[PDB]
């Protein structure tokens, strides 16, 4: 059963976020540091 | 009735491209020396710049089933889909295959796609699967079908890249299909006579002369002119020519009379054209057009047509003879024949005029395959060794 997963994400890698997808992806270290600035934004936080 | 693609068959891989607004027609390509990654060599401008398929030849050797290669891996037949092939570059002798070291360019896992000396591994190994709603897995491979390749080693699609600014085939899970059509068959050719792609000799009269251009003073100016000559020319490489037809797709099948072709000189990696002035003069393939450097053989001097041939799908008519054959060149457009200027080693100048003199007969010798292989190499070694003394010039 993790094989198929594993096939089936990389068949699809509009599965990983825009961060993982490659289409000139920041990367997971960025995007959780950009996740971060949101976090301590109160505008892209809440709906407002 | 209808063809099946079968191993030992020669294929050149074709791909199509929308960009910019226009439909492009491309094809996979790789020299052998030097750079083992693949290029792709433009079809579709085939009446502007010929296309080198020389290098886009390819050779399918093998069609395992995934659980024999399993198995052969933990170690004259027809394809079938859902095998795994093995491709092998015609030229160099070496193996299509994913290279697993990647230009990291645009693309976060991919990987590039190149040649391979060895055989051993799963990297050299493609798996072909079917595209088309009609063709299901099992079914019988066509000759005009369209193929999504998945590698063995990475389970990456061959795909063009298109949003490089340069078109890059690459192995990644974006999936392109993949046309292959069939360029010769070499079991159904007959031996002795002239074939598509082939490097030969012209030879004119017992003396022997060889339609050749001069030696190696290094000058390209004077490279470009061609002439009669004789001696030991007719054992050098200079005197070296490859047949290339107009036609893309069989273009191995026998060479008949009156059939369009294009004269290649091996060496210089340049084409035989006629000028405005009715003077012979080698020309650069980006300006090779089909109009200037078309070139016929016919079988009699009379000047009287046999109108024009209905072109088939397979090798055909044996109609052309190696050595007891005799043929008379004539421009397609101008309709001239190109014959020896006799105004006097010997040097005789090659001439284009619409009599002619009444020996103008050209018979043809077969080159061998080390010899083609080894003037293939010197034009592409030359062309670098220049590329590099400009640079260090510069």
């Amino acid at each position: 059963n993790a094989n198929v997963v594993v096939r089936l994400l990389i068949r699809r890698p509009e599965c990983f976020g825009p961060a993982l997808r490659g289409e000139g992806g920041n990367g997971l270290l960025a995007a959780m540091e950009e996740a971060i600035k949101i976090a301590e934004d109160p505008s892209r936080d809440g709906p407002s | 009735e209808i063809q099946f693609l079968r191993t030992d068959d020669e294929v050149v891989l074709q791909c199509t491209a929308t960009i910019h607004k226009e439909q492009q027609k491309l094809c996979l390509a790789a020299e052998g020396f030097g750079n083992r990654l693949c290029f792709l060599e433009s079809t579709s401008n085939s009446k502007n710049v010929p296309p080198d398929l020389s290098i886009c030849t390819f050779v399918l050797e093998q069609s395992l089933s995934v659980r024999a290669l399993q198995e052969m891996l933990a170690n004259h037949r027809t394809l079938l889909y859902g095998h795994a092939i093995l491709l092998r570059h015609s030229y160099s002798g070496m193996y299509l295959c994913c290279l697993s070291t990647s230009r990291s360019s645009t693309d976060k896992l991919a990987f590039d796609v190149g040649l391979q000396e060895d055989t051993t591994g799963e990297a050299c190994w493609w798996t072909i699967h079917p595209a088309s709603k009609q063709r299901s897995e099992g079914e019988k491979v066509r000759v005009g079908d369209d193929l999504i390749l998945v590698s063995v080693s990475s389970e990456r699609y061959l795909h063009l890249s298109y949003g490089n600014g340069s078109l890059h085939v690459d192995a990644a899970f974006q999936q392109t299909l993949w046309s292959v059509a069939p360029i010769s068959s070499g079991s159904e050719a007959a031996q002795g006579y002239l074939i598509g792609g082939d490097v030969l000799r012209l030879l004119h009269g017992h003396m022997d002369e060889c339609l050749t251009v001069p030696s190696g003073e290094h000058g390209e100016e004077q490279r470009r002119t061609v002439h009669y000559e004789g001696g030991a020319v007719s054992v050098h490489a200079r005197s070296l020519w490859r047949l290339e037809t107009l036609r893309v797709a069989w273009s191995g099948s026998h060479i008949r009379w009156g059939q369009p072709f294009r004269l290649r000189h091996v060496t210089t990696g340049k084409y035989l054209s006629l000028m405005e002035d009715k003077n012979l003069l080698l020309m650069d393939k980006e300006k090779a057009d089909v109009k200037s450097t078309a070139f016929t053989f016919r079988s009699s001097k009379e000047k009287l047509d046999v109108g024009v041939r209905k072109e088939v799908d397979g090798m055909g008519t044996s109609e052309i003879k190696y050595g007891d054959s005799v043929c008379y060149i004539q421009h397609v457009d101008t309709g001239l024949w190109l014959t020896y200027q006799s105004v006097d080693s010997i040097q005789r100048k090659a001439i284009m005029h619409h009599e002619g003199h009444m020996d103008d007969g050209i018979s043809l010798s077969r080159s061998q395959h080390e010899e083609s292989r080894t003037a293939r190499v010197i034009w592409s070694t030359v062309f670098l060794f220049n590329r590099f003394i400009r640079g260090l010039d510069a």
